[PDB]
């Protein structure tokens, strides 16, 4: 009932060992796919953010007028304790603004996760149907891989073992 | 007013165990008496609350007699400490209102006191019924309360302010 | 209106007979009566506020070294205001009397209604209009009596009461 | 203005992730009654917590026999448990009397005679808007009271103490995971 | 009934630029802009009056910055005194407000709150109060602009200007 709808891959097809969507509810599957894609996008941003933050790359200048700079902010969870409280509030407020107003479907999309709203588009209509499905599958699987990768990075930050050379 | 079921609410509705009601005229007389008693007793209960809360005017009730407002008893004997000239003025005002402005002969008890939108009875008759029933029930509760207050002061010898102390 | 101001126990009280005679002037006469009633009600409230010593904290005219406490609470209070203050009062009320709420509008309906709203019930509206008229008449008599009492006794209402000079005998 | 379309407003509309509106339609009346009841109780609770942590307290003794003042009652979660047992018995007895006689909890539609400040809203859209406002404020207050209680338990200090200490950033402090 | 709204004595339909006939299709958003500016200016004028009357909260706006509510300047420089986090909170809250709760894109200005929670049933009374709102907004716009310009040119806040007696500019 839920075979080959962008979650199926040649290694393993419809893979639901818990049977959380086996009942065949389209709304529940749409909600789960929305959550999966949102987590995947956030995680594939977080993986590169963490990787280049731990590599020593820092935004040039000062993070605040009082004197602290981006170079003084450490890597990993320790960064959150050194971001200025005003800066942390601004980050959370910007993300909340995105959640409430920007990163949502308001005009109606052809699938779940399409937030274009007819405003920003780089030419997705240039792809054919097979190419569109391929790009969606690439995005989804990169999201899953990045979810597990950022989970591994956050786990190993707390562990004494590091996975980075 | 009998046909509207005013004063007959939950839990006991039309409650006349002694059969005092025989026609509409006797009900009108009894309801006028009950409504006047309820209004007087509600004012009396509010006055007792104000007295025993210690909220008194600052100054002299009768500067000629040196009687401050704080020298007046908060119990049932408080009014009898008012000088006879003050009692005469009170009785004169009460007689004037109850013979001319709010004549007691008006068995309907209606004197045109309308609070505008708070009595939007032309389009919310439910408000009219609710307010009439609330007035009657509060009057009954206040009658019982003032009787209980008088009984307490008689049997204990101390006013409500110091009975609870 | 003709029926407005008619109330028990007097009803239609025209001892000098100016209703059946010269009835075309009734509109302006009622406008004048209502205006005086409103003004006198405001004046009576003002006197009550004055003699209870509810005053603003500060200076009415710092250039004249005049405080709100220095203003007499009686009929001499209006005389203590500087000329510039009186001119400002006159200008503002010229605006509020010619432009806003014109005095030439004899019905008195300036669109403010009763506490910002129109009384939908015609009986309630008539009753409250009669209340306004009767209170205006009572306040006219009261303000005239207060002024005459202060002028004869030579002391403000606060001074009259505090001295115990109530009975004129 | 029926009960089925109340509480479905922007931006979520009819927001039923569990799908219980379509699979359990007969229980919706009771569920909406429970939701509105909890919303009202939580709004009262949030206002009460705001009053407590602002130290708006009565003057005198709540229980002179126990030598207990109103100011001695904590402004946090432990405040209701600091009330004497007789006081709690009186409170629950009065609340039960109200909920059984004056505002019967069995009245699922929530129309307890009174309206919005005693007035019935004859305008259908305005009535629906105010009912939706009640429901949304109840939901927000449920979340808020839960968050306040959980934050007090986690931080170990009441809302007033937490604000006085400047304990607002959950990340820079030495407590917890962050 | 919006095109005839805001038309009051003594000017009636005052349009010296002729834009009610030149651009009849822009009137909806121009009226929306006028109403929004009027409301903002009315709030601003009340705020200036409150500030210069020294009606301030007791305590610190930001205890970390050691900034009392009384330390904020009363005049136009008061907005500067608010720290970055406070301005960010104001911006976030009013973004939420003016994009969701009372969207600025609603050019009719009707956000369901009515006048003190009520809908004015009488058409003439409702029109009268809408005209009152518009005229008050225009007066408040003029007043807030005058207050800002007077403070900038005199160099002192309204409280200081009144206390020093510097009222007549001659
Ligand atoms: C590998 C990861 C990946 C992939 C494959 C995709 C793929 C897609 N995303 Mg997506 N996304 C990602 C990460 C990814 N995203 C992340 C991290 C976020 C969070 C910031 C988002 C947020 C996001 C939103 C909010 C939306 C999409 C949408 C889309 C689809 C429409 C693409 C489009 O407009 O045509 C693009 C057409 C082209 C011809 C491409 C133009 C060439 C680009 C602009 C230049 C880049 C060239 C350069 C070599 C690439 C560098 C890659 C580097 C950054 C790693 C497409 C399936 C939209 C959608 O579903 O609409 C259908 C949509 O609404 N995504
Ligand atoms: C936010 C996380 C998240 C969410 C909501 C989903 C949601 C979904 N995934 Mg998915 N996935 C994820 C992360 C996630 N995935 C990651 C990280 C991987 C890489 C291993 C995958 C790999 C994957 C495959 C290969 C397939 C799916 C499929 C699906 C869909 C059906 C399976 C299902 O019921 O969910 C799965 C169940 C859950 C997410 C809940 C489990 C949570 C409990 C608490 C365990 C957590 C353990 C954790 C490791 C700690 C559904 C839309 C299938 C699909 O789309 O077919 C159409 C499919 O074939 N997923
Ligand atoms: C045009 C809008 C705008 C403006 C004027 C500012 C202005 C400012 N930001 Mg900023 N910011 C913005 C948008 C903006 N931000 C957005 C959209 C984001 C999220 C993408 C951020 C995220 C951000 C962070 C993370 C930090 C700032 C900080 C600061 C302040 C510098 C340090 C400081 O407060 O000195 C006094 C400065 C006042 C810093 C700050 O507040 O440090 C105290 C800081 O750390 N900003
Ligand atoms: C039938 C009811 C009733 C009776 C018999 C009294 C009798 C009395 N009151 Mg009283 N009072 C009442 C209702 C009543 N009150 C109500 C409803 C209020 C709330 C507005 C008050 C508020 C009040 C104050 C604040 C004070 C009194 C005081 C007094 C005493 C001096 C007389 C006086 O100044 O009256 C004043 C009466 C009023 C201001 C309200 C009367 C309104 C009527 C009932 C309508 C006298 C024993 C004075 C005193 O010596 O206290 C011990 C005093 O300072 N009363
Ligand atoms: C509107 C109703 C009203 C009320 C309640 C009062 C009340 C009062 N007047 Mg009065 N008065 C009124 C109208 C009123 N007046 C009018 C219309 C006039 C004529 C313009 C006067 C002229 C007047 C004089 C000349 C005197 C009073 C005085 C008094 C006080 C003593 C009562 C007395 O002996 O009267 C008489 C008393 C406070 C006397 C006073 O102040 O006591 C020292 C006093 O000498 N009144
Ligand atoms: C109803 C609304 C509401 C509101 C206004 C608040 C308000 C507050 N809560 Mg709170 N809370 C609520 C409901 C609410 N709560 C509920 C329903 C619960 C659960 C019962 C809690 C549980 C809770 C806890 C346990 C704590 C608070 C705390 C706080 C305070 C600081 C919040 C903060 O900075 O966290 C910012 C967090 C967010 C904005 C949430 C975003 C989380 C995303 C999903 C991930 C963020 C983590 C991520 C890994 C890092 C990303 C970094 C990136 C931003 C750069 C603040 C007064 C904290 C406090 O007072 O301690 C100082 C605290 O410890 N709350
Ligand atoms: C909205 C109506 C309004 C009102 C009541 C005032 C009132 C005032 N303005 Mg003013 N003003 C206004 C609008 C208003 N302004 C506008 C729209 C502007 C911008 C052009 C100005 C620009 C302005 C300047 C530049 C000055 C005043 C000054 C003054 C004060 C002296 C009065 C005078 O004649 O000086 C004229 C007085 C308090 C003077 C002042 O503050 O005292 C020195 C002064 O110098 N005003
Ligand atoms: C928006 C403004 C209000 C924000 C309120 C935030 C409440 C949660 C606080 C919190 O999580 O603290 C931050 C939490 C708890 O913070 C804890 O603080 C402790 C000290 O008090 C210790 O430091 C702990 O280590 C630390 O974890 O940290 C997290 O990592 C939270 C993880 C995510 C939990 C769920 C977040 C939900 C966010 C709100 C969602 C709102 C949805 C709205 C939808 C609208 C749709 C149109
Ligand atoms: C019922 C409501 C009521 C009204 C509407 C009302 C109005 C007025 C007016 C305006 C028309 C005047 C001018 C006036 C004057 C005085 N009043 Mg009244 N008075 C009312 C009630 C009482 C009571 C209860 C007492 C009292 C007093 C006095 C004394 C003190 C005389 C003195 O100390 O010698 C004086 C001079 C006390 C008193 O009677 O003293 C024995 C006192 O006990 N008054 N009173
Ligand atoms: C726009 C409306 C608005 C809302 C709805 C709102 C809600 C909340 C809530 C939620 C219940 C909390 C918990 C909270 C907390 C703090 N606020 Mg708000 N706040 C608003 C506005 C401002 C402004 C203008 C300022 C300010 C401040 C602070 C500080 C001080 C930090 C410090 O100690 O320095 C703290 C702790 C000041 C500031 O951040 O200065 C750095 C300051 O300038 N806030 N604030
Ligand atoms: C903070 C609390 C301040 C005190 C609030 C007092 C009440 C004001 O609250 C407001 O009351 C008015 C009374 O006209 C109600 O208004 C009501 O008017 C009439 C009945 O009177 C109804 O036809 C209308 O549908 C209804 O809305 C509003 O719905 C409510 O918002």
């Amino acid at each position: 009932a839920f075979e080959n709808e962008l979650g199926a891959q040649p290694p393993l097809g419809f893979f639901d060992p818990l049977g959380l969507v086996e009942d065949g509810n389209q709304a529940k599957f749409d909600r789960l796919r929305y959550v999966e894609l949102k987590h995947g996008r956030i995680s594939m941003l977080a993986v590169v953010g963490y990787l280049i933050e731990k590599a020593g790359i820092r935004l040039p200048g000062n993070i605040s007028y009082d004197g602290t700079s981006f170079a003084d902010i450490p890597d990993g969870f320790a960064a959150l304790s050194k971001i200025p409280d005003a800066g942390l509030f601004q980050l959370f407020a910007f993300i909340g603004f995105l959640e409430v107003f920007v990163m949502k479907d308001i005009t109606g999309g052809e699938f779940v996760g399409d937030f274009r709203n007819g405003f920003i588009d780089f030419g997705w209509d240039s792809f054919d149907e097979e190419t569109k499905l391929k790009k969606r599958a690439i995005e989804l699987n990169q999201g899953r891989a990045a979810m597990m990768g950022i989970l591994a990075l956050m786990v190993h930050e707390k562990l004494g073992v590091s996975l980075l050379p | 007013e009998l046909e509207d079921g005013i004063g007959a609410v939950a839990p006991l509705g039309y409650f006349d165990p002694l059969g005092y009601i025989k026609d509409e005229e006797t009900f009108i007389r009894y309801r006028a008496v009950e409504r006047k008693h309820g209004r007087v007793a509600m004012m009396a209960m509010l006055g007792t609350f104000v007295h025993n809360n210690g909220w008194t005017f600052d100054g002299y009730l009768s500067p000629s007699q040196g009687l401050k407002f704080s020298d007046i008893d908060s119990g049932i004997g408080g009014l009898f400490q008012v000088p006879p000239a003050g009692l005469a003025q009170i009785i004169l005002l009460c007689g004037f209102v109850e013979l001319a402005w709010w004549p007691a002969s008006n068995l309907s008890g209606d004197y045109g006191v309308r609070l505008g939108t708070l009595n939007d009875w032309e389009e919310q008759p439910a408000k009219y019924y609710r307010q009439k029933n609330a007035e009657l029930n509060n009057g009954r509760a206040a009658m019982m309360g003032i009787l209980g207050t008088f009984t307490h002061e008689v049997i204990t010898g101390q006013n409500f302010a110091e009975q609870a102390a | 209106e003709i029926e407005l101001g008619v109330t028990e126990p007097l009803g239609v009280y025209d001892p000098l007979g100016w209703l059946e005679s010269e009835p075309e002037a009734f509109e302006r006469r009622r406008a004048v009566e209502r205006k005086h009633g409103r003004v006198a009600m405001a004046a009576v409230v003002g006197t009550i506020v004055h003699n209870n010593h509810i005053v603003f904290d500060g200076y009415l005219s710092p250039s004249n070294n005049l405080k709100f406490s220095d203003i007499p609470t009686g009929v001499d209070g209006i005389r203590a205001i500087p000329t510039a203050g009186l001119a400002q009062i006159l200008a503002f009320f010229a605006l509020v009397e010619l432009a806003w709420m014109p005095a030439s509008k004899y019905d008195g309906d300036y669109g403010v209604g009763y506490f910002g709203t129109d009384i939908k019930d015609p009986e309630e509206k008539a009753r409250k209009l009669n209340v306004e008229l009767n209170n205006g008449r009572a306040a006219m008599m009261g303000i005239m009596g207060n002024m005459v009492a202060e002028v004869l006794t030579g002391q403000t209402m606060y001074e009259q009461y505090a001295s115990g000079h109530i009975s004129p005998f | 203005v029926s009960e089925i379309e109340l509480g479905a407003t922007e931006p979520l509309g009819v927001f039923d992730p569990l799908g219980w509106l379509e699979t359990e339609p007969e229980a919706f009346e009771r569920r909406r009654a429970v939701e509105r009841k909890h919303g009202r109780v939580a709004m009262a609770a949030v206002v009460g917590t705001i009053v407590h942590n602002n130290h708006i307290v009565f003057d005198g003794y709540i229980s002179p026999s126990n030598n207990l003042k109103f100011s001695d009652i904590p402004t946090g979660i432990d405040g209701i448990f600091s009330v004497p047992t007789a006081g709690l018995a009186q409170i629950i007895a009065f609340l039960g009397f109200v909920e059984l006689a004056w505002l019967p909890a069995s009245q699922y539609d929530g129309d307890y005679g009174v309206g919005y400040f005693g007035n019935d809203i004859l305008d259908p859209e305005e009535k629906a808007r105010k009912l939706n406002a009640e429901l949304n404020n109840g939901r927000a207050a449920m979340m808020g009271i839960m968050g306040n209680m959980v934050a007090e338990k986690i931080t170990g200090q009441t809302m007033y103490e937490q604000y006085a200490a400047g304990h607002f950033n959950p990340f820079n402090d030495g407590e917890g995971f962050f």
